[PDB]
């Protein structure tokens, strides 16, 4: 999930998709595929 | 008659990491403040001492936080969507108090490279595109601005609350 300026932090599976719900683009920014 | 505070900020980005700012503010037709410098050392001055030292230093602090957050947002749109540099952005914003006593009218318009880009609509505290050219940049920038308390309600509050009290206190 995104909060103000959080997206300047490096992506994090834990922070973004386990502690919070992540959308597909946030997941892709973790996978870097 | 129409009492107003206008603020102007022009931000010249050589690349995503370096910006030169130049801005000023006016109460009616009277120039009251100037702002100028690189992101690393931006000077902010009240040309007359409208605010006492403590209160001025608090204003200056909020303005410096704002500039770092504004730069952050520009860097984030680049990292997420790619911007073409160099680019210049102009923000023109203010509050206008009608003499009859209706609610202050406020605005915050952003232009990029001299063209209209997005602007704030204070009724529901939402940003809209001013350009009709669609693009991933505009879409993403609006998504970010419309996503957060900071860039919606706190921004509205600066215009409708902070700016309006400053007009009422310092003209009179
Ligand atoms: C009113 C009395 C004040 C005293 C008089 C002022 C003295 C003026 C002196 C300098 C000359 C003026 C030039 C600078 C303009 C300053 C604007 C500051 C507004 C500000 O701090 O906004 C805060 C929100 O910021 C944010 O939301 C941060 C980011 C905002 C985004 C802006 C849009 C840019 C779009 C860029 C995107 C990417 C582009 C892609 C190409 C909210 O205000 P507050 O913190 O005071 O809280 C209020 C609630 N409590
Ligand atoms: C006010 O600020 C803008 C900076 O973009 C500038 O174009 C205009 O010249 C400034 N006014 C003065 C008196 O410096
Ligand atoms: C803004 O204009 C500059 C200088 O003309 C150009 O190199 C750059 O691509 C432009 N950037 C935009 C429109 O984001
Ligand atoms: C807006 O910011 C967060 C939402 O993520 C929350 O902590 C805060 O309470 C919200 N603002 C208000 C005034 O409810
Ligand atoms: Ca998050
Ligand atoms: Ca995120
Ligand atoms: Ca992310
Ligand atoms: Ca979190
Ligand atoms: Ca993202
Ligand atoms: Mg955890
Ligand atoms: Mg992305």
């Amino acid at each position: 999930a995104n909060s103000f300026l959080e997206e300047l932090r490096h992506s994090s599976l834990e922070r973004e998709c386990i502690e919070e719900i992540c959308d597909f683009e946030e997941a892709k920014e973790i996978f870097q595929n | 008659g129409l009492q107003r505070l206008h603020m102007l900020q022009i931000s010249y980005f050589r690349d995503p990491y370096h910006v030169w700012y130049q801005g000023n503010a006016s109460l009616g037709g009277h120039l009251t403040h100037v702002l100028e410098g690189p992101d690393t050392n931006t000077t902010i001055i009240q040309l007359q001492p409208l605010q006492e030292p403590e209160s001025w230093a608090r204003t200056q602090s909020g303005l410096q936080s704002y500039l770092l957050q504004f730069h952050g947002l520009v860097r984030l749109v680049h990292q997420e969507r790619t911007l073409a540099f160099p680019l210049t952005i102009r923000c023109f914003l203010g509050c206008e108090l009608p003499p009859e006593g209706s609610r202050a009218h406020v605005f915050f318009e952003v232009a990029v490279n001299g063209s209209s880009f997005v602007s704030f609509r204070p009724e529901r505290a939402l940003w809209q595109a001013d350009t009709q050219v669609t693009s991933g940049v505009v879409t993403f920038t609006l998504q970010q601005l419309n996503a957060y308390n900071r860039t919606r309600y706190e921004l509205r509050e600066f215009l409708e609350d902070t700016c309006v009290q400053y007009v009422q206190k310092h003209i009179s």
